DNA sequence: GCATCCGTGAGTAGAGAAGCACAATTTAACACTTTTGTCAAG
DNA sequence: CTTGACAAAAGTGTTAAATTGTGCTATACTGGGAGCCGTCACGGATGC
């Protein structure tokens, strides 16, 4: 199938960022009687909770990434494979 | 941007829907902005 | 630009990866009052004050100047978040 | 889709 | 009755209602028709809704009719007058136990609130309550000097006697948030009303004796 | 300083009074001078003939006449107590009892009619207000083809806006013409029968152009009587209503034939006169009189549309927006039609009012309630969208916005509904409305300007003069004409050689309906008055406008009224002759009555001695803040003593010169770069005009409070503010006020107020500080009025209303009001905005000393250094000729007028500039210098660039450049000169309104909205900027997650982040994490209020509580 | 624990009533007079919270150290004020009335 | 329904909406308790439904429900949510947001590409509850409070306060931004630097990428709090670090007007 | 297939018009103890 | 540190005026009122 960007916003799975574009009523109508669960993969559903967006540095890639000196390094590892 | 592999984690859609929204009034508007609209 | 911006996104898979590293070390940097610093006493960033010739007071500036050097050691799963706070508490008492 | 003019014609029987 | 704050249909309703206590109180002993008697109750019922339902803050029936009142008489003043009539005017004109005060007291009731989506200028992207701040959450300025003055305050607090701190921390309510009687406070130590009071005070005493040596403590009684 | 004139086109005429547009409308509405047995059947007068008389059905109220008094206060007391200049209207009115036979008569109050001053506004509430005309489709009967099937016409009937239905004849596919009213369509052939025509009579008239009578000769309804067909219309049009003679009757009288109801109007019934050959006796589509409908309008509409179908060489359809097709509003016709809808509410009133209550005993007096008169009049000129906020940072300003036409407001369009046609410049805009001006933007042709020679006519069509042209001589009979008119002669162009008045050229540029045409003179009819009509005011105030690209002058015309007056502010070099005009008919400046003797001069007054005897004082209006808050004042021009004759100037006006009009300064301008200050349009200006005070003006800011009646006790307004230092109330007077003359900065208090604190128990830390300081807690608190952040100047002006003066009417509650004037005296400074009249515009970038700025030879420095590369793509090359010419004009210390498409060209400015030099440089021959080494040098690049004529002596080279408006220039850093010559002239340069002093905002923390808990917009709140969905996309490009949720929580609506994050950082510690919007749990709330259950859930699916358990019922 | 997922979902006649902490009678919202909220109005401090921190209508109780207890006299919970964004109400429809959304 | 400064109320139209609803359905519950005929409960019960679909969604079907004495339709719940000015478009997608200011923008020519020219005056504002701690941290004030007074009043402000800014903007940036933000460089990060006067100083070669000029332009200006956000700024953000279009690979940031006529 | 009505959407900033009688409920003015708080006495 | 006793502060029970709520007016009166308008393209459904 191909449809405009219109109708191709308008069908995505999130409700949140569908009802923040256009027909509100709609998207609402038909996701609270489906019962959707938006599962924040987007961008504008996280912008609405004002949660991180899953991008840049709120990306899971580098999201977790550690930090530490050599002498903090050595410290832990000299004192737990002792 | 920087002439470089992408980076995981850019929002390339985002930098996509602005780089073809930027010059949209450069267009002179089957002709210009209607043209783009349409497809 | 920032000094060694080329050589700070070189070592880093991500161009945010980057950032993360640099603000994760900057807040443990101001956590501990710059006392876990691996910069030499003749490396560390100044600032010109009217009194004189004193320390930086930017940990961004401290972090990324940290990373150039390479005394620092970045990755995921390196050590444990409990382990690793409780750890420099100890050696670097605040 | 006029309320009035319906009741004016409901009590009109 | 349309044009004074309820809908035509409001106004039917409440006038069915009118209508149908007619029929219960009308007697066709006396012959009158059954119009003539409705009359007086539709156009009751229909009043009473009006002073009862036509403003969003509800104003009692013998407020409303003082307020009708006091704007037919100012009419009446400004048609003769030929302007605008002075408190002082139509509080003559109203009678006895009127006078300026009470006019206007009578006028600031009458006045209706308005909408908070009431819009400013031609385009449709503004309204009063962009304009209105909220006076009711504390400020974050506020809310931190109020830290701030607890973390002070305690600190005072610490040079005090392990005792002495806890009778003002228990007086002042620093601790349950309520102000306790020095009888209150005679149960929670077993302590006479005239022990706290001669200790509360030489507590009291020596954090002033602390302040004005310190003076870490006055920016915050503004 | 003399002034030499350009231009060979001689004007027959002079400009019309340019607020006509709003002083004879009016005038002719309210009819307040005229006797009331001589007013004629317009205005309001026709307002009160046309609701009047008011019948019970054997009661009348009729109308007799009307009279105006004086207004209750003068129109500076209404500015200063906040009134309306208005006049009360009483209606002398007769109430009949039809049964008796008696007649009772009185007059009666029916309110207050607001009043125009004499330069052509309204003070509404103790503002200045201007209404803006309206330019809307004219009533009347049109023709246009339908787009959906070709050769097919439709039928359109308008009447007055709001004063009838439209109404659509159509010829439908089955052949049966179709009658489209309030969207219910039906065949024309059953109303044509109700209003009583027959078989023979239809095909007696139109049945002579083919098949289209053969589709309106139905007999299934025409042997039907048209009584019943009268009651068969009635179902179509309201259907389920019982069918009712009576009721049927009421309402299609009511539809198309009652006056009261449906009005075509009297351009709408000329027009259709015009257009029908027919002869309308009202302004109703049909007449009801001896009980029976006659036609007046529908077989003559219907006729043309048969014709216009079947192609008959008489009949053509209808350019709607043809200028002939479109009228305007004035004011006058505006409030008439507020005046009659609330006389129309005020009658519905009285006949209900007169039907009960004391039948015998009534008067009208009793029966007549003003009420809904005097809102319907109140709301126009407060809450209408043609009632705008005056306009009136220079007199041009006001002068513009009295000249403004607007095709939005009530009744006319909205910009979705404006497209490209309405917005666009017909032909027929030709010397009726200014092509170039107009709004740039959203309102581009939606709000546009009246031609200076153009006026509207009774019937609301704007006329344009024209010179008649008879024999090939052109006569001084002007005679002003509509767009349909104008269509019907060859008129030619005001540029048209002549040889006294015969036309000299064989070969004449003239327009036929709007197209260029080439005729010989025996067959031009009519001639252009001059090249001025065809523009506004604005733009006639461009000189060399035919240099400029439309677009460009359409900049330098709208920001002409946004130039402020200055305390030395210069008429310009080159005019183009309108300057005096501007401020003669603006009113700000102050003229002789008649021939007489200066007797007193004075900087609050002048008294005249006339040659009559009589002695008449005028006062000056003296530091008047504008509503744009712009100082407007009035100083003498006069000497005791001095005679003066009629019209002489007596005081200059704001912006104003010797009576020109003087929007800006005349500063020596080099058009060239400089080390990247003049980058994208930036402006270099010298030290030397803060110096001499150039471009300094005078604004006024006025702050407001007021002392009111409280449930805790009054409010008041005393020094005596609790806990404040002598230092803090040391300009405060002992009433609380602050001192006239004292200098305020932001934070300083401008009035003192006490308000009673609110009862409530204060925090346990707060009663031990109190009680640590033995400090027992006050009744009141500090709620004075300080200056805002960024403000200040001198108190000037301390106003005090107080309750029970008479004329202040106080709002309830209100003990007091008190009004501070402050005034501060504004030099240039960097990033205020400066404009030239090509639309050349930008701001002050950088400020330089005189020794760093270029300097001529001679030692002059230039004022202000123009970037050359916002000239080649702007295509506004009149500042260009304007340098040239006022250099011309710096050195021969003249100025000069050239009319715009009529003045000096080239070889008359290169003559200039010649005499120019030999005082720009014979002067130093005589001095005894000879030729600069620098400049030797720079001759030697401009023969190589082609400048100069190689082998000729430096001075002739320099002449040379001279010429061509080019000097050699030499750089004040470094002594050396400019490797080439300089474009150095001097230009007219204004200073607008927006400055970087009211522009400049910030804010750290501040008021938060109620509902949203976000903070607030607007510099004047102290608000936040609005970060929106284009700005937060750009952090989501960047990938900026944690700098985006910072904005969206802790700095805009998390209550308890933003509140940790501004203690964290006062302690020097990192923001802590942010949490849950509070406006996502305004949405979460407001979901569950349209009964949708929206829950959060975790990795498991299970609920999230993220209202912490507040929300939750145990 | 993390907010992952929102859901949408329609709200029963049951679970109206279980969101809501009484139910609002009288179209009255504050008194003309006191300028004070009414009793069963639009606007209730016993069914949408306390008007001020910790205080009941009446006044009895002032304090927080009575966080959670309804007074007996006023009917209003002493909590804090910010309960009113989020304490919603419910009308009882004398008769059943369809959701717009649902029909149009 | 809150209590303006000059004493009149201001409420939503969402409390005339309810207060409909529950006037008519308090005279449906009498109406029904009086045993009225059909006819009259038949027009109670449809002008029930009428309420609540007004309150839901008012003008969705019918007339619009407005306040009397004016035409406009009264704000219903769908009304809220739903269009630009809904809750979406204006408070949830986009806010107003604190440490933000406002100024016309100048040329900086001799600014470099990583700064710009901010007001003094503009950032003693944006950068307040840094300044009070640096100025407790010196002598200028015993504590946050009392440096807040100081602040307050313009007359007050010593000249070591603007020493201590300085300190408070060393290595920290700022978000410039100027209205349309078409692209994301239509938001950049420079470090600020501190000028005499109200107007902020713009470095030429970023024009292009904010199309901006100087014939009024004016640039929004916004503060990154944290570490995390000021780091995103320096590296991410930096005009310096932004010198190809994400659009084109080409440069953006590139001589332009005067620069390349100089050459 | 096709023609029609309804619904949706259409850039971002900033600045800006009944009385009256009577009952029923509430408020406010009193008195009253009763209670904390306080300055003498050891 | 306890009296202790003592006045102010606060609580409390009546009683009055004041405010507020409700019922009731008997010639006959019996279907409203304002609008009515210059955009355009697009789905989507609803029937033909
Ligand atoms: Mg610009
Ligand atoms: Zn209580």
């Amino acid at each position: 199938l191909l449809m405009g960007v219109t109708k191709s916003a308008l069908s995505t799975k999130s409700w949140l960022s569908a009802a923040s574009f256009q027909n509100t009523t709609h998207v609402l109508t038909e996701a609270a009687i489906a019962g959707k669960k938006d599962e924040l993969i987007g961008l504008k559903e996280n912008v609405i909770l004002g949660r991180l967006i899953p991008a840049g540095t709120g990306s899971d890639f580098v999201r977790f990434t550690q930090v530490v000196d050599q002498k903090t390094l050595k410290a832990i590892e000299e004192a737990r494979k002792e | 941007s920087m002439a470089r592999p992408v980076s995981i984690g850019e929002a390339v859609g985002i930098v996509a829907a602005q780089s073809i929204g930027e010059p949209g009034t450069q267009l002179t508007m089957t002709q210009g902005l209607p043209r783009v609209i349409e497809l | 630009a920032e000094p060694g911006i080329d050589k700070l996104f070189g070592m880093v898979d991500s161009k945010y990866r980057l950032t993360v590293v640099v603000a994760k070390r900057a807040q443990q940097l101001l956590r501990h009052g710059f006392k876990n610093t691996v910069l030499e006493p003749e490396e560390r960033p100044k600032m010109q004050t009217l009194e004189g010739l004193f320390d930086d007071p930017n940990a961004v500036t401290w972090a990324m100047k940290e990373l150039l050097t390479g005394r620092l050691v970045f990755g995921e799963n390196l050590v444990p978040e409990d382990r690793l706070q409780k750890e420099m508490e100890r050696l670097y008492p605040v | 889709s006029d309320p009035v003019r319906q009741y004016l014609h409901e009590i009109g029987q | 009755y349309t044009g004074r704050g309820l809908s035509f249909l409001d106004l039917i309703q409440e006038g069915n209602q009118g209508l149908i206590r007619a029929v219960e109180k009308f007697e066709y002993k006396r012959r009158f028709k059954f119009s003539t008697y409705a009359t007086w109750w539709i156009r009751q019922a229909i009043n009473r809704a009006i002073a009862d339902q036509a403003r969003t803050i509800r104003i009692p029936v013998h407020m409303v009719e003082t307020i009708n009142k006091l704007s037919r008489t100012a009419r009446q003043l400004q048609q003769e007058l030929g302007r605008e009539p002075t408190y002082e005017e139509i509080a003559e004109a109203m009678g006895p136990g009127w006078d300026a005060k009470r006019v206007e007291e009578t006028l600031k009731i009458a006045q209706e609130p308005v909408s908070l989506e009431t819009p400013i200028g031609d385009e449709k992207d503004s309204f009063y309550g962009d304009f209105i701040p909220d006076e009711h959450l504390p400020s974050p300025v506020d809310a931190a000097t109020q830290s701030l003055l607890s973390e002070e305050l305690e600190k005072a607090l610490s040079k005090l006697s392990e005792r002495e701190a806890m009778v003002l921390k228990l007086r002042k309510g620093l601790i349950d948030g309520r102000e306790h009687t020095l009888e209150e406070v005679g149960a929670f130590f077993g302590v006479t009303r005239e022990r706290i009071r001669q200790i509360e005070n030489k507590a009291l005493r020596k954090l002033k004796y602390h302040e004005s040596r310190t003076r870490k403590l006055r920016d915050f009684l503004d | 300083m003399e002034i030499k004139r350009f231009g060979r086109i001689r004007e027959v005429i002079p400009l019309p009074p340019l607020t006509e547009i709003q002083v004879e409308s009016y005038r002719r509405a309210l009819q307040a001078d005229v006797p009331p047995e001589k007013r004629e059947n317009v205005g309001i007068q026709a307002a009160f003939r046309e609701t009047f008389p008011i019948e019970e059905e054997g009661l009348v109220l009729d109308f007799l006449e009307y009279r105006l008094g004086e207004p209750p206060f003068p129109q500076d007391e209404c500015r200063e107590k906040d009134l309306t200049y208005q006049a009360p209207l009483y209606a002398r009115l007769q109430l009949i009892h039809k049964d008796t036979g008696l007649i009772k008569e009185d007059e009666v109050f029916l309110g207050h009619i607001p009043l125009m001053t004499e330069d052509g506004s309204f003070i509404i509430n103790g503002a200045d207000r201007v209404i803006v005309s309206q330019i809307h489709r004219s009533p009347g009967v049109y023709f246009t083809p339908d787009p959906a099937r070709p050769g097919r016409y439709i039928a359109s009937i308008i009447p007055l806006p709001k004063r009838g239905p439209w109404i659509d004849l159509e010829v439908e596919p089955n052949g049966v013409v179709s009658m489209k009213v309030n969207k219910r369509k039906f065949p024309l052939v059953l109303l044509l029968r109700v209003l009583g025509y027959d078989q023979e009579t239809l095909a007696r008239e139109l049945g002579a152009y083919g098949e289209l009578v053969q589709g309106l000769m139905d007999e299934s309804v025409f042997a039907m009587r048209p009584e019943e067909a009268l009651i068969r219309l009635f179902t179509l049009l309201r259907p389920g209503d019982p069918p009712k003679r009576d009721k049927a009757v009421a309402y299609v009288y009511g539809l198309i034939a009652d006056p009261r109801r449906y009005d075509l109007g009297e351009a709408g019934r000329y027009k259709a006169e015009e257009k029908l050959g027919i002869r309308l006796s009202g302004r109703t589509l049909a007449r009801f009189e001896d009980g029976e409908f006659k036609d007046e309008v529908f077989l003559p509409t219907l006729r043309y549309l048969f014709a216009l179908t079947a192609g008959v060489p008489g009949h053509e359809v209808d350019d709607i927006d043809h200028l002939g097709n479109r009228r305007i509003r004035t004011v006058g016709e505006l409030m008439t039609d507020q005046f009659r809808v609330g006389l129309a509410r005020l009658a519905r009133g009285v006949r209900e009012r007169m039907l009960m209550g004391s039948e015998d005993s009534l008067t009208p007096a009793k029966l007549v309630n003003s009420r809904p008169l005097e809102a319907a009049i109140r709301e126009f000129f407060s809450r209408s969208q043609l009632s705008q906020f005056k306009d009136e940072t220079n007199p041009l300003s006001s002068l513009r916005h009295k000249r403004r036409i607007s095709a939005l407001g009530p009744g006319g369009l909205t910009r979705e509904r404006a497209g490209f046609d309405v917005r666009d410049v017909h032909r027929t805009h030709y010397g009726r409305i200014c092509p170039v001006e107009t709004p740039e933007g959203a309102n581009i042709g939606l709000i546009t300007s009246l031609a200076a020679y153009a006026r509207v006519d009774e019937l609301g069509f704007i006329r344009t003069p024209y010179r008649r042209v008879v024999g090939g001589v052109v006569t001084d009979e002007v005679v002003y004409m509509t767009a349909t008119e104008e269509d019907r002669y060859t008129i030619a162009q005001a540029n048209t050689p002549l040889e006294g008045n015969r036309i000299a050229a064989e070969r004449v540029v003239a327009r036929r309906k709007g197209e260029p045409v080439i005729v010989s003179p025996e067959e031009v009819e009519f001639m252009d008055v001059s090249p001025k009509q065809v523009f506004s005011v604005n733009t006639n105030l461009i000189p060399f406008l035919e240099h400029d690209d439309a677009n460009r002058a359409l900049m330098g015309s709208n920001m002409q009224t946004q130039a402020v007056p200055l305390i030395r502010a210069q008429a310009p070099v080159v005019m183009t002759g309108l300057e005096e005009r501007v401020v003669r008919d603006s009113l700000a400046a102050l003229y002789a009555e008649e021939d007489g003797e200066v007797a007193k001069v004075d900087g609050n007054r002048i008294v005249v001695r006339y040659e009559d005897g009589r002695l008449v004082e005028y006062p000056l209006r003296r530091f008047y803040r504008s509503n744009q808050g712009t100082a407007l004042d009035q100083r003498p021009r006069v000497v005791v003593g001095q005679r003066v004759r009629k019209g002489d100037l007596l005081a200059d006006g704001p912006a104003s010169e010797n009576g020109f009009l003087a929007l800006g300064q005349n500063v020596l301008v080099a058009i060239m770069p400089f080390d990247g200050y003049n980058f994208e349009d930036a402006i270099v200006i010298s030290e030397e005009l803060l110096k001499r005070d150039f471009y300094t003006s005078i604004h006024i800011e006025r702050y407001e409070i007021e002392a009111r009646d409280t449930k805790l006790g009054p409010e008041r307004i005393t020094r005596d503010i609790p806990h404040l230092s002598e230092a803090a109330l040391r300009d405060l007077d002992e009433e609380g006020v602050v001192r006239i003359g004292a200098e305020v900065k932001p934070g300083d208090i401008l009035v003192g107020r006490t308000s009673f604190k609110g009862e409530s128990e204060p925090t346990p830390e707060e009663r031990l500080l109190r009680s640590i300081f033995g400090e027992k807690a006050r009744d009141v608190k500090d709620t004075s009025l300080r200056v805002p952040p960024g403000e200040g100047g001198i108190v000037v002006r301390t106003v005090r209303l107080r309750r029970g003066d008479p004329g202040v009417e106080l709002k309830p509650g209100v003990r007091e009001v008190v009004r501070v004037y402050v005034a501060q005296k504004r030099k240039l400074q960097v990033g205020d905005k400066l404009a030239n009249r090509h639309g050349n515009k930008g701001v002050v970038a950088k400020i330089l000393p005189v020794e760093d700025m270029p300097h001529l030879p001679d030692g002059t420095p230039v004022d202000v250094i123009l970037n050359p590369l916002g000239v080649p793509s702007r295509m506004n090359l009149g500042q260009i000729l304007e340098t040239h010419l006022g250099l011309a004009g710096y050195f021969l210390g003249q100025r000069y007028i050239s009319p715009i498409f009529d003045g000096a060209k080239e070889p008359e400015i290169k003559e200039l500039l010649a005499q120019a030099f030999e005082v720009y440089f014979g002067k130093r021959k005589g001095e005894g210098f000879g030729v600069d080494k620098r400049e030797v040098e720079v001759l030697r690049r401009a023969e190589k660039l082609g400048l100069v004529t190689p082998g000729k002596t430096p001075e002739e080279q320099l002449k040379e450049l001279f010429l061509q408006g080019k000097v050699v220039l030499y750089d004040g850093r470094t002594g050396e000169p400019i490797e080439g010559p300089i474009v150095v002239g001097q230009m007219f340069i204004m200073k607008l309104y927006h400055m970087v002093e009211d522009k400049m905002h910030a804010r750290s923390t501040g008021p938060y909205s109620l509902i949203t808990q976000q903070p607030l917009g607007g510099k004047a709140q102290f608000g936040g900027q609005r970060f929106g969905e284009m700005e937060v996309w750009a952090l989501e490009a960047y990938g900026a997650a944690h700098t985006l949720q910072e904005m969206l929580t802790l700095k805009s609506d998390d209550i308890e982040g933003r509140n940790a994050a501004y203690e964290a950082i006062i302690k020097g510690e990192d923001v802590p994490e942010p949490s849950v919007p509070e406006s996502f749990r305004v949405l979460v709330k407001e979901l569950q209020a349209l009964a949708l259950d929206v829950q959060t859930l975790d990795e498991k699916d299970n609920p999230v509580d993220i209202f912490e358990g507040l929300a939750s019922k145990r | 624990k993390e907010v992952r997922k929102v859901r949408i979902a329609l709200a029963s006649p049951e679970k109206i009533r279980s969101w809501s902490y009484g139910e609002v009678e009288k179209p009255e919202t504050i008194n003309y007079r006191t300028l004070k909220p009414e009793r069963d109005g639009l606007f209730d401090e016993r069914i949408f919270g306390p008007i001020k921190d910790y205080e009941c209508a009446c006044g009895k109780y002032k304090r927080q150290r009575f966080e959670g207890k309804v007074c007996e006299r006023c009917g209003v919970e002493v909590t804090k004020s910010i309960v009113r964004r989020y304490r919603m109400g419910h009308i009882e429809l004398a008769t059943p009335a369809a959701h717009i959304w649902f029909v149009k | 329904m809150v209590q303006v400064d000059g004493g009149r109320f201001a409420t939503s139209d969402l409390n005339d909406l309810y207060r409909r609803l529950i006037n008519r359905n308090n005279r449906l519950k009498k109406l029904l308790a009086q045993g009225a005929p059909e006819i009259i409960i038949r027009n109670e019960k449809r002008m029930l439904q009428e309420a609540v679909d007004a309150l839901l969604d008012n003008g969705r079907r019918g007339a619009p429900v407005t306040n009397p004495g004016s035409d406009r339709p009264l704000r219903s719940l769908t009304d809220i949510l739903s269009g630009k000015q809904g809750r979406f478009r204006q408070n949830l997608l986009g806010k107003r947001v604190d440490y933000s200011g406002r100024s016309v923008i100048v040329v900086g020519p001799q600014l470099k590409l990583h700064q710009c020219g901010l007001p003094k005056r503009m950032a003693l504002e944006l950068f307040k509850p840094f300044l009070l701690k640096k100025m407790e941290e010196k002598g200028i004030a015993p504590n946050v409070k009392a440096a807040r007074r100081m602040l307050e009043r313009q007359r007050d402000i010593k000249d070591e306060v603007w020493d201590a800014l300085e300190e408070v903007i060393h290595g920290k940036v700022v978000l410039l931004n100027r209205a349309p933000t078409l692209h994301r460089l239509g938001i950049q990060a420079f470090q600020p630097v501190l000028v005499e006067g109200q107007s902020i100083q713009l470095h030429p070669l970023v024009c292009e990428a904010f199309n901006a000029d100087f014939d009024g332009d004016q640039m929004a200006v916004h503060v990154p709090l944290s570490s995390f956000a000021q780091a995103e700024a320096r590296i991410q953000m930096l005009s310096a670090h932004n010198l190809l279009s994400p659009a084109s690979g080409e440069p953006l940031a590139k001589p332009s007007r005067d620069i390349i006529l100089g050459l």
